[PDB]
């Protein structure tokens, strides 16, 4: 989800953009500004929340040894969903 | 008598000449002094391993092996047998690489220049072997202070055998071009003669010793990895001149082929790094499933392993001579002192004596027969 | 007590003698150095620079330190005699590319925090 | 055990002396070297037709760096800073902060590719396989500045080379 | 001690200890200490005045004849009054053995040059002078060997900064290469890697 | 054979340090305080000598 | 009219001549020189591109700085550059020549050969494979092909 | 399940490798 | 002061001086010295070049990474000037050709281009503008070069009221066109010349940038000593160890150097003008294979 | 014999689609060999192999004449090969991306780009972090 500054610059996923009076914009004259279009926060926001019928669920990120270290997530809090610290995937117990 | 300054590896050379005869020769070095030893003191042992690839940059895994042997001696651990066999096999491959480079650049400087190409084809094949094992053509950083970084891929030994069973004919072609040629003889025979006592006193090592008839080789006298097990012959010269060192280096290529055959046949099974996760990192699967393995991976890659306090001097029979490291450890994860002993330093020191009463065109041949690479000379 | 081992001298008089000999050699060399290296400075400027370098170490009151500086200056002289240095090495003594660092408190206060 | 390389004694009978004299006068070894070079002319050259033909490589080959991401599309890097702690050349600079959703993500990830020594320590220290040193080696540059990669450049490198990077990791990961 | 521990050699330890006795007995005027490490390295600590005598004896004696000089170096320990530690490594081909001789010095006390005993030491000693500032008396030609001409300071001393004090560039004004005070675009990152919780109890020091 | 001269040792003229890095710096000699995040005390055994902090600025390129 | 056409064609001819025969000299300072020699080996064979092997400094077109540039070496590098005939191009090979690399924070190392000479092409690697250096040489050739000296003179 | 599979020489080893010097004499007195 | 423009460092290669300078005509004899003096102290330099990129190559090592930025332009277009000086706070004008081309006369070079540059600089908000004219510049002068300079100097001051005008007097240097011109010859006794050293002019431009009170002032950059043409050429030929450009150059070089005591000079910016006797050997050592000329004061 | 090599030369001429294609490949790739076509690339590259050639010469690519935006009849470079064919061509695998395509991801580039240095699309480095110290904003109202 790439945005655009009022001056016209693209806004990176880190939110960085030179302000109007900043001389450093001269570096982009006759050239381009290197910006990634795929924002990880938006892409992970589009993932579905899984529903597993256990109090604790394990995540390795998929792929086994090609993922991240295995972690275990508690799903006892019904107000929210358990989020993996590495992968960002969300889990949930089947409420109602 | 006039003074000549042959300036810009890269070498500056100041000589006093009376006619054509060389009266005085004075090499000025330091044009490739980067300060490796001081920079090492700011790195951990793992972080300081890659400098040794750059030290003598024609024989990389030999420097890696010497550094690893010193660190292992200070750590009081030993690599597994398969790691030692891999180390010796790639050390002999590296010896082949170094000897090809030395002999063919010697000939090139003399003016032959055809075997240079003939044998850099083989050198490219050996670089492919280095690349397959570590992902890097020359600075592999493959041999670590606990064994080797990774295991051989499943087709490497077959290709090594296929390469090594034709190399003898390449050496034979090189010999046909160089050994009996009368111009080569008259360029090399009775040039740069060194006596055994002067060779010993001046600190010479390697072929420079054996060219004068001294029977010495660290692979035979003080074997380090699996050298005692493998059988090979040590070529010994008789006159102490450039031609005898040439013959010694060619015969060393042949004996390296012999050892390579033996290593290929006697490869054992097992693991490749010491099974001690406080020195050598655990596997990725263990690191991603075990708590102890994750903690040890974290600590080994951020802080490093602490080495017990002490000072050691470890030497190996590198292709250019005795390559040594004087390593001083204060008990932390960074070395307190790392002095490097390169045979090129001593040989270039003796160049002045060895080029006495010779023509100006023989200084080239003497520098070539010393096998001087200025990365190790200047450090 | 405080007995220490001599390098070259036994007291400060011999150190002064060696300093004077070194200054003699440097003063003799300055003209040949200016001519041979094709410097754009005057022989007066070179000799004034030699005087300034010798004056930098005027407060030394230790014969060991003094004759060690004499050995270092002799090494430098031998470098310049044998033309082991280049124009760049010789020209450095003059810092012709460095902006004048001010000394007064007000000027330093304006440029930055460095005392 | 040891061998002698130059401990031969020439025979002094008349036939051997005549052989040596004939070699000296008629240049037999010189003609034999000529023959060696001539034979070597008539064999196939080892040259490859670059850039239409490429030198062989390995899955273990180290090349231009990249930052990978999971199948979902989220970047793998979690700002643990082990790659920056292990870098022998201090080429990596990292700055992190909690994201808008509380995730542990970097805000700065710079590699100075003029300081890098391409040792691969960074990719073998990473626990989540985020930083990799990919297969690309043809990325020569006309200015010094374009070799100072920031996070956007490395992420673009990853999204550009992901197919072959993942294939190489699949081929090689069982050796690690 | 299972396969992950380096094997130990008692025979060589005993032999090196005996030869340490022998060298100690013959030269009581200079030798101050003898040590044999766990990995069978034998080093002898001597007084600076014994450098020529100790070195000559090792080389020429029928039982020593350490005719090869493998290496000569220095170590900087600023906490000591005698700042520099001079180390000689010697190899004997006759008995297939190695020895180490250690000595101490400071900034202003010269050491006797052993070029007379070993021709190998010549360049080695020059390097020490270049790198630490240790003066060697009666050296045939002592000068810098590795640093740039006119370089001020001795880089391998512990109080010398890593990047030094000056750096070189090209100036088009004076049309030459010039040296100016060092400024770094990115400063070297100093890491505090040492951990508490000492690792090796066998080296614990008394709490004084 | 011994000078037996009496004077405090001062090697500033031999070390090669620039003039303003001697008379302007202020060093601190101290035993580093134990990190409060850990209970180990092995880092508070020796004495450290360090210097006074000078200015660090931002690189216009790469920050 | 035809005035621009003739200068464009003549400039194309001169560019083709200049980039079709590049004679380099190589400062083989360090281990990047080994990969430079492997680019002259049979497998890659720089000579087949018209790039001869080890031209003299007096008749050299491009300077290849392959290795670490120390402070003791920079004056000689600049002097050899100054003696080169024009047009002259400089190619920086490897990390040590690009920006100091593994010896960047050293007292005796020049933090990049571009502190001394202007550089046209940067070849990254430690060391850049012989194929990478060949790619850099061909990129320099394309850069020469892109230049246009006669048109600029015509319009001034 | 699966057993160990790593790079090993084939059963019986590899064939002999020539290393001796081989410079044949062409032959004419 | 817009934090990104606050000076930082010790005035070195990698420091920041808060100067964003656009140097028009930076590929000339004076431009290289100006750009070197700017970049050796940490300032960012924007350089616009009509010519091939290869010609500018020498400037590359004059500044740290990213500190020198090259962009193409032409005087006939105003958009290029607008994009080149868009972010600068100092604009230095060094554009000038001593002869006539089929596309650019003296009116194009010295009047239209500087006027458009000043107009665009004023529109874009550039704080400081420095212009270079000649010491001998007057409308009444017979020479087109001098006459053009007067018209341009006036029109620039009209466009940029607080601009600073610098009038150097016959600059000499290593790449100059004075000493090289007279040393390549291998009519006088009434013409007197007042040469000025190139480094002094460059430092004067730098100080005028750093001097706040030199907003609307006009300067005359002159040397220490006045020389007759004949004995000056005699000295030039003596230094080169030698036995003793169409129509405008000769008429300009036979023209005597004006004197403007009212205008402030280099000494008002804190520059001790270097005598030609020191730098003559430096310039003329390359023309070879002591008794300085008399000066009038 | 010699007639056999001549017939192979004539077959080599004919297998390039006539004299025109023969001269095209001769003047573009400096090589007129004929091998089995392995695959077609979406940017126009052709891939061929010949297992009877020695290692290194047994696979090759004929670059397209127009990639993203430039005429590539003469200006070809090795950065024009997409990553899957890059892996096949550099002999990191035996499996061309036609027999087994790579895994498809929504974030993977759908359009490979060559080296863009010396081109307005070149990468310009910049800092991706925000301002660290914030300045005080004076009030717009007067004090007296
Ligand atoms: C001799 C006259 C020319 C023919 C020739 O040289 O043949 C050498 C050819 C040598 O065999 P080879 O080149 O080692 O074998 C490689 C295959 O032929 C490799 O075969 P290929 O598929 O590479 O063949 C390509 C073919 C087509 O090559 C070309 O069209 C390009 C060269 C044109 C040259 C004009 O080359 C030719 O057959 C024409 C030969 C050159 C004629 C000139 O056989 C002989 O003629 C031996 C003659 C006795 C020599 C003593
Ligand atoms: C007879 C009078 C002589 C007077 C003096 C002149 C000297 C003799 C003139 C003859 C010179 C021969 C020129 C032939 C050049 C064509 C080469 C062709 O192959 O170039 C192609 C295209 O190159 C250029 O586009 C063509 C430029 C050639 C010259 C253009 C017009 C010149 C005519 C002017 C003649 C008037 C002479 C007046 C001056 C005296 C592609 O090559 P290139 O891309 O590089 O290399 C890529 C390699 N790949 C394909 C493997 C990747
Ligand atoms: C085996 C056969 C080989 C034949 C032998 C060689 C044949 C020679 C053929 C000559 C080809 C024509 C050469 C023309 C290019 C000369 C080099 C060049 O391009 O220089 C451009 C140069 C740059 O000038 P500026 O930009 O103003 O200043 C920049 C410095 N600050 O511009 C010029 O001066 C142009 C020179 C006039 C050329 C006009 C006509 C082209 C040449 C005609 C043929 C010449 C010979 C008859
Ligand atoms: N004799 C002297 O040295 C002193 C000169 N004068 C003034 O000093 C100024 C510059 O000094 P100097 O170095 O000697 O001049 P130069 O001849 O050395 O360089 C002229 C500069 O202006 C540029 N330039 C010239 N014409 C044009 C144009 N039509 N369009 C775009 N750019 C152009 C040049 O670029 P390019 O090379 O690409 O054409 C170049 O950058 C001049 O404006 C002159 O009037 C001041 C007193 C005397
Ligand atoms: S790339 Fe990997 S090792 Fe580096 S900071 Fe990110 S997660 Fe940590
Ligand atoms: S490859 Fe090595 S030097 Fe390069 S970034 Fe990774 S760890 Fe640092
Ligand atoms: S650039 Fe890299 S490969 Fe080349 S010499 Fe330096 S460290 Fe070695
Ligand atoms: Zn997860």
């Amino acid at each position: 989800g790439v945005r655009t500054s009022p001056t016209g610059e693209k806004v990176t996923h880190t939110g960085q953009a030179y302000d109007d009076g900043d001389y450093r914009r001269v570096r982009f004259s006759d050239r381009q500004k290197e910006v990634n279009e795929n924002f990880a926060i938006d892409l992970i926001a589009e993932q579905p929340v899984s529903e597993v019928g256990s109090r604790v669920i394990s995540c390795d990120g998929g792929g086994g040894a090609l993922g991240h270290p295995r972690v275990y997530i508690n799903l006892d809090k019904e107000t929210k969903t358990g989020t993996c610290g590495y992968c960002g995937l969300q889990f949930r117990q089947p409420h109602h | 008598n006039l003074t000549l300054n042959f300036g810009p590896g890269v070498l500056r050379l100041v000589m006093e000449l009376s006619g054509e005869m060389v009266r005085k020769c004075d090499p000025h070095i330091g044009l490739l002094h980067r300060g490796t030893e001081k920079l090492i003191e700011y790195k951990t042992y793992l972080q300081a391993l890659p400098y040794f690839d750059r030290l003598d940059y024609v024989s990389m895994m030999c420097n890696e092996q010497a550094y690893s042997l010193a660190v292992e001696k200070l750590l009081n651990i030993q690599p597994p047998p398969r790691a030692q066999w891999i180390r010796v096999l790639f050390g002999e491959i590296t010896r082949l690489l170094n000897h090809i480079m030395a002999v063919t650049t010697h000939a090139l400087d003399i003016g032959a220049m055809t075997p240079f190409f003939w044998m850099f084809e083989e050198r490219e094949k050996m670089f492919e072997f280095y690349e397959r094992v570590s992902g890097a053509r020359m600075h592999a950083a493959y041999i670590r202070p606990g064994g080797v970084h990774q295991d051989l891929p499943l087709g490497l030994l077959d290709d090594i055998y296929e390469f090594s069973k034709n190399f003898s004919f390449r050496i034979d072609e090189l010999e046909e071009m160089l050994t009996n040629n009368r111009i080569w003889r008259n360029r090399t025979v009775d040039i740069g003669v060194v006596t055994a006592e002067d060779a010993l006193n001046y600190g010479f090592s390697g072929v420079m010793l054996r060219g004068s008839g001294i029977q010495w080789d660290l692979r035979k006298t003080q074997p380090y990895d699996v050298y005692d097990q493998v059988e090979f012959d040590v070529p010994i010269g008789s006159r102490g001149d450039c031609y005898d060192r040439y013959l010694c280096r060619v015969e060393e290529m042949r004996q390296s082929l012999r050892i390579i055959s033996q290593c290929l046949n006697k490869m054992p099974p097992g693991e490749i790094k010491v099974d001690d996760a406080k020195v050598s990192p655990p596997k990725r699967a263990e690191m991603k499933t075990s708590m102890e393995s994750l903690i040890h991976h974290f600590k080994l890659y951020t802080e490093g392993y602490q080495v017990p306090p002490g000072a050691t001097y470890t030497a190996i029979e590198a292709p250019k001579g005795e390559f040594g490291v004087y390593l001083v450890s204060d008990g932390s994860s960074r070395p307190y002192r790392c002095k490097i002993k390169a045979p090129g330093f001593a040989h270039l020191a003796g160049l002045d004596k060895m080029s006495k009463g010779h023509m100006l065109a023989d200084v080239v041949a003497i520098i070539g027969t010393q096998d001087i690479v200025f990365g190790e000379v200047d450090r | 007590g405080t007995s220490v081992k001599p390098i070259f001298s036994r007291d400060m008089n011999e150190a002064k003698r060696r300093v004077r000999e070194l200054y003699r050699a440097w003063y003799r060399e300055v003209p040949n150095t200016v001519h041979l290296f094709q410097l754009d400075i005057s022989v007066k400027q070179g000799r004034d620079k030699v005087r300034e370098m010798f004056m930098k170490n005027a407060h030394v009151t230790d014969p060991r330190v003094v004759d060690l500086l004499v050995i270092k200056g002799k090494m430098e002289l031998e470098e310049t005699i044998n033309v082991w240095k280049q124009r760049t090495h010789i020209m450095r003594f003059f810092h012709e590319t460095e902006a004048p660092r001010p000394t007064d408190f007000l000027s330093k206060f304006y440029v930055g925090h460095d005392p | 055990t040891y061998k002698f390389v130059n401990m031969r004694e020439p025979s002094m009978d008349m036939k051997s002396v005549t052989d040596r004299a004939a070699q000296t006068l008629l240049w037999t070894e010189l003609v034999r070297g000529l023959g060696m070079t001539l034979s070597y002319l008539f064999r196939e050259p080892a040259t490859i037709n670059y850039p239409f033909e490429k030198g062989p490589l390995s899955p273990r080959f180290r090349g231009e760096h990249a930052l990978r991401r999971y199948p979902s599309g989220e970047e793998r890097c979690i700002a643990c800073k082990l790659c920056e702690a292990v870098c022998p050349a201090q080429a990596i600079t990292i700055e992190a902060e909690p994201r808008a959703d509380g995730s542990r993500r970097t805000t700065r990830y710079d590699i100075d590719m003029t300081k890098c020594i391409y040792c691969g320590f960074c990719q073998e220290a990473c626990p989540v396989d985020a930083i990799v040193e990919g297969p690309n080696f043809e990325f020569s540059t006309e200015t010094h500045e374009e070799l100072l990669y920031n996070k956007e450049k490395l992420l673009n490198n990853g999204d550009k080379w992901e197919a072959e990077i993942a294939a190489n990791i699949q081929a090689d990961y069982l050796y690690r | 001690t299972r396969p992950t521990i380096r094997p130990r050699n008692d025979v060589v330890h005993k032999q090196l200890s005996a030869f340490g006795q022998y060298v100690a007995e013959i030269l009581p005027k200079y030798v101050q200490q003898v040590q044999v490490s766990c990995f069978n390295e034998l080093e002898i600590f001597i007084h600076p005045d014994g450098v020529i005598p100790v070195l000559t004896f090792l080389r020429d004696h029928t039982n020593a004849q350490f005719k090869s000089l493998a290496d000569l170096t220095a170590v900087d320990v600023p906490t000591r009054q005698n700042r520099f530690e001079i180390v000689y490594n010697l190899l004997s081909l006759r008995f297939n053995s190695r020895i180490r001789v250690k000595t101490y010095t400071d900034e202003l006390t010269p050491i006797e040059s052993s070029v007379t005993v070993y021709k190998a030491a010549n360049w080695y000693e020059r390097e020490i002078w270049d790198m630490f500032g240790v003066f060697f008396a009666n050296h045939p030609d002592l000068r810098r060997i590795l640093t740039d001409y006119g370089f001020e300071g001795h880089p391998f001393r512990k109080d010398f900064p890593l990047s030094g004090y000056v750096e070189l560039r090209y100036d088009d004004e004076v049309k030459r290469v010039v040296a100016e005070p060092v400024e770094l675009a990115q400063e070297f990152r100093k890491f505090d890697l040492n951990s508490p919780w000492e690792a090796f109890p066998a080296y614990r020091q008394p709490p004084e | 054979q011994l000078i037996a001269v009496d004077e405090k040792l001062d090697i500033t003229t031999l070390t090669g340090v620039p003039e303003e890095h001697i008379k302007t710096r202020k060093v601190r000699i101290f035993v580093p305080a134990r990190n409060n995040m850990q209970s180990g005390v092995n880092n508070t055994k020796k004495w450290k000598m360090e210097f006074d902090t000078r200015e660090r600025w931002e690189n216009p390129l790469m920050g | 009219s035809r005035g621009e056409y003739v200068v464009a064609k003549l400039d194309d001819l001169v560019n083709w001549a200049r980039r079709s025969s590049l004679w380099p000299m190589t400062f083989g300072l360090a281990c990047c020189a080994v990969e430079m020699m492997h680019m002259a080996a049979p497998r890659y064979d720089m000579d087949r591109f018209g790039v001869v092997f080890r031209a003299s400094p007096r008749q050299s077109d491009v300077m290849i700085v392959a290795g670490t540039l120390t402070n003791k070496m920079a004056p000689a590098l600049r002097k050899v550059y100054d003696q080169m005939p024009e047009p002259r191009y400089v190619v920086s090979m490897g990390s040590c020549a690009n920006g100091g690399g593994y010896y960047h924070y050293s007292y005796s190392v020049v933090r990049g050969c571009d502190r001394i000479v202007p550089v046209d092409i940067y070849v990254p690697g430690c060391p850049p494979t012989a194929e990478a250096l060949l790619y850099g040489i061909l990129q320099l050739q394309r850069k020469i092909k892109r230049e246009k000296r006669l048109r600029i003179w015509y319009r001034r | 399940a699966s057993k160990v599979k790593q790079d090993m020489p084939p059963p019986g080893g590899y064939g002999p490798i020539d290393y001796k010097r081989n410079l044949p004499r062409r032959g004419l007195s | 002061l817009h934090h990104a423009l606050i000076p930082h460092g010790k005035g070195g290669r990698s420091s920041v001086s808060g100067i964003v300078a656009t140097v028009f005509g930076a590929t000339g004899f004076l431009g290289r010295y100006v750009v070197n003096h700017l970049g050796r102290m940490g300032s960012q330099v924007i350089v616009p070049y009509r010519c091939e990129p290869y010609d500018t190559m020498h400037l590359r090592p004059m500044g740290d990474l990213g500190q020198i930025i090259f962009m193409e332009w032409n005087g006939k277009d105003k958009d290029s000037i607008r994009k080149v000086v868009e972010h600068s706070n100092v604009v230095i004008n060094l554009v000038g050709r001593e002869w006539e081309t089929k596309n650019f006369d003296f009116e194009d070079v010295f009047v239209k281009i500087p006027h458009a540059i000043a107009q665009v600089s004023k529109e874009a908000g550039v704080e400081k503008l420095i212009h270079i004219s000649h010491l001998n510049a007057d409308i009444k002068s017979p020479s087109r070069y001098l006459r053009s300079k007067a018209v341009g100097e006036k029109e620039v001051r009209a466009a940029f009221p607080e601009a600073t005008i610098i009038k150097p007097s016959d600059i000499f240097g290593r790449e100059d066109r004075f000493l090289n011109y007279f040393a390549s010859m291998r009519l006088g006794k009434e013409t007197v010349k007042q040469p000025v050293y190139i480094v002094d002019v460059s430092k004067g431009i730098i100080n005028a940038i750093k001097d706040p009170d030199a907003k609307g002032k006009t300067f005359a950059f002159v040397g220490p000593n006045r020389y007759l043409l004949f004995d000056l050429v005699q000295y030039i030929f003596a230094v080169a160890y030698r036995p003793f450009t169409t129509r405008d150059k000769v008429e300009r070089v036979h023209m005597s150097d004006m004197t403007l005591p009212h205008l402030p000079g280099l000494e008002d910016l804190g520059i001790q003008a270097t005598p030609l006797e020191l730098k003559a050997i430096e310039v003329l050592r390359r023309h070879r294979t002591v008794k300085p000329a008399k000066t009038v004061n | 014999e010699l007639v056999q090599v001549l017939r192979r030369g004539l077959q080599q001429v004919s297998g390039h689609g006539g004299l025109r294609g023969y001269l095209r490949v001769l003047f573009r790739a400096n090589d007129v060999r004929v091998g089995t076509l392995v695959g077609e690339d979406k940017y126009g590259n052709k891939y061929y192999e010949d297992n009877k050639q020695f290692f290194g010469r047994h696979r090759w690519v004929i670059y397209t004449t127009e990639m993203n935006g430039r005429d590539t009849f003469w200006d070809v470079d090795g950065s024009m090969v997409p990553p899957e064919w890059h892996r096949w061509l550099h002999c990191m695998t035996d499996d061309p991306p036609t027999t087994k395509p790579p895994t498809a991801r929504k974030y993977i580039w759908t359009n490979h780009k060559f080296n863009v240095s010396g081109t307005p699309q070149q990468y310009v480095p910049y800092s991706t972090t925000r301002k660290k110290i914030q300045e005080w904003v004076p009030p717009s109202t007067p004090y007296k």
